[PDB]
């Protein structure tokens, strides 16, 4: 029996997926069709299932929701950002005026495609009959080219036209350079002797891809055949057949003569003396930096770009500080790097798979003569689709290159004398709200005080959009639920009057101009009034009240929504 | 009558003042998160039986969190 409610009129932007959330003490079973499960009831008409929603020729498993929420030891593959699956229309060819100098070739290759359309059917055993059938092994479109009408020759004609236009669009130039049947004699020449170059082979592949894209765009109007996927996502068994049909066109043409993520440890684990060594394994060879930072490092700035970190990047073999210097060599997929810091000598060293790194001046030392400050904490940074692994010690049985380097010079693991693991802080993604600090460039907020205002100011050369918000939110009781936005004239705005029990926080999203003196003023006419006084260039700044919302982007609409029934 | 006179203690004061708590907050990105030292340890059946996809969770796990009310956020 269905329920009497649903979340109508909600944002359809995104890739929806089924999810189940549980705390503890639960045994749940997803139910699909086929080998995955068995439905207990009958689905309503039209509604398919997930075992059919899976893409063809792809496996189906169950991750948790986002990340490595697995009860595992230090051997957790911590990952950085990712891409949008790189996939979440054919090539334009008809927009090219067909040159008549090779229209005779467009007809010759069309006749060749037609005679091969005869050839394959006759290889299977088809005669020339007056009935358009496929099981009666006959075809009425096998007669000589001239006798073919406009109702039978247009197919091959267009087949030749589209291939030539696809060639001109791709960029290469087109120019100047037996089984007895039932009446027809298809035999142009021996066109299957000269080896076809790999460029022309990839070209025939592209022609087949374009034809398949057109045919699939035609097919989407029908149900759900597994071939409705693009040619790149097509099974490789039938891939060669489509390429073979398009190879003959180029064969005739030739023959006829024509957002990184930062990870670190707890700030309290900082060190000020001794020799500390830790391992960083990387199964990939992408953008990955590793080093030692101070307990003031930024979770958004480049690791090492400031005076708060000293790192090393193998993707370019460069030590990272305020600037970059070529140091050491690059790594590959499935490597390790041991980082050592001596605070008694202020000496940083890195060993790639036990091999100590060398600089340009022939010194194994990486960094020297740095202030101890408040301490140095290990840190790593991963780029897009980069996974790694950190080892702060405590498992000498698992540490590989400790005996090779570190065991003899008085160097110790970072967490050798520990009874519990490290907290392993990271850089969070959701950008929550923070108070404007006084030592913040390009954004200054002042305070004045008649009426009380909170003026703004800025000095910068690059512009963006901000999301300024008040601290204390106004709460609404059970009865109260309405909000009216009155401009310089009267109240003309969207009907935002729905809040049984909520807390709205006043906010304004202002674009940063060269001069931005827009501010908020708590005023009074008859009730609670906040005036976000704007100035020149006021066409994209917004001002409203918002609950807890964590999204950083540049959009006036496309905001999340849902109306429950 | 006022904005400040709605989310504070007093309400019969129609003079629009601003206490020091009212300060502009911008959507910032300088924030660290703490990776917990213990997870739920959810075990999938991994058999994919023909009568459903099983997910199981038995061991309980709790944690305490402060609630900042004027920010309406749990930490």
């Amino acid at each position: 029996q269905p329920v009497q409610g649903m979340f109508e009129n909600f944002n359809i932007d995104g890739l929806f997926f089924p999810v189940v959330s549980f705390s503890a003490g639960i045994k749940v079973r997803f139910l699909l069709g086929g080998r995955h499960g068995e439905f207990k009831f009958l689905p309503p008409p039209g509604y398919a299932a997930c075992y059919e929603a899976v893409l063809p020729k792809e496996k189906l498993k169950v991750e948790h929701s986002r990340e490595y929420k697995q009860e595992r030891t230090y051997t957790r593959d911590l990952l950085g950002p990712t891409v949008s699956l790189t996939q979440a229309v054919p090539v334009d060819t008809s927009q090219i005026v067909l040159p008549p100098h090779l229209e005779r070739i467009r007809e010759r290759l069309a006749e060749n495609i037609h005679e091969l359309w005869v050839m394959n059917k006759i290889e299977l055993g088809w005669q020339y009959g007056p009935v358009r059938d496929d099981n009666k092994r006959q075809h009425p479109c096998l007669v000589e080219f001239c006798k073919l009408p406009e109702q039978e020759r247009n197919y091959n004609l267009q087949m030749s036209l589209e291939t030539l236009k696809t060639l001109l669009a791709l960029g290469c130039h087109v120019g100047i350079a037996y089984q007895l049947t039932s009446g027809y004699k298809p035999a142009p020449m021996d066109l299957s002797f000269i080896k076809l170059t790999p460029s022309q082979e990839a070209m025939v592949d592209k022609l087949a891809e374009n034809a398949h894209n057109v045919w699939a765009r035609d097919r989407i109007r029908q149900r759900r055949n597994p071939r409705l996927v693009p040619y790149t996502l097509l099974d490789d068994r039938t891939k060669k057949s489509n390429k073979d049909s398009l190879r003959e066109a180029v064969r005739t043409l030739l023959g006829y003569g024509y957002r990184f993520r930062i990870f670190r440890a707890e700030k309290t684990y900082a060190v000020k003396a001794g020799r500390w060594y830790f391992e960083f394994e990387a199964v990939t060879a992408g953008d990955m930096r590793v080093g030692w930072s101070r307990p003031g490092c930024q979770p958004d700035l480049e690791l090492g770009s400031d005076d708060r970190a000293f790192a090393f990047d193998g993707f370019k073999a460069q030590r990272w500080h305020q600037g970059n210097e070529h140091y050491g060599r690059s790594w590959q997929a499935g490597d390790v790097v041991g980082c050592m810091v001596d605070m008694n000598e202020h000496t940083m060293m890195f060993t790639l798979n036990g091999e100590i790194l060398l600089d340009d001046s022939g010194s194994e030392l990486a960094f020297k003569d740095f202030d101890v400050g408040d301490g140095f904490i290990p840190v790593c940074s991963l780029g897009v689709a980069q996974v790694g692994r950190m080892n702060f010690g405590k498992d000498v049985s698992t540490l590989k290159y400790f005996t090779i380097c570190g065991l003899q010079e008085g160097y110790e693991p970072f967490a050798v004398n520990t009874n519990r693991d490290i907290t392993m802080w990271l850089s969070k993604r959701l950008p929550q709200f923070l108070q404007v600090p006084s030592n913040h460039e390009h954004i200054e907020v002042t305070r004045i005080d008649k009426v009380t205002q909170k003026s703004f100011g800025s000095q910068n050369n690059n512009t963006d959009i901000m999301f300024y918000r008040l601290s204390m939110p106004i709460e609404c009781a059970x009865x109260x639920x309405x909000x009216x936005x009155x401009x310089x004239x009267x109240x003309x705005x969207x009907x935002x009057x729905x809040x049984x029990x909520x807390x709205x926080x006043d906010s304004d999203f202002e674009v940063l101009m060269k001069t931005a003196h827009g501010h908020l003023v708590p005023d009074r006419i008859d009730k609670d009034k906040e005036t976000p006084k704007p100035e020149f260039n006021n066409h994209k700044d917004y001002a409203q009240e918002k609950p807890s919302r964590l999204k950083q982007x540049x959009x006036x609409x496309x905001x999340x929504x849902x109306x429950x029934x | 009558p006022l904005s400040a006179g709605l989310f504070k203690s007093e309400h019969k004061n129609p003079v629009p003042q601003c206490p020091p708590r009212l300060h502009v907050q911008f959507l910032s990105h300088v924030l660290w998160s703490r990776m917990p030292n213990q997870f739920l340890k959810v075990d999938v059946s991994r058999i994919s039986e023909r009568q459903g996809w099983l997910v199981q969770c038995l061991d309980p796990l709790q944690f305490m969190s402060l609630h900042i009310p004027e920010e309406n956020r749990s930490v």
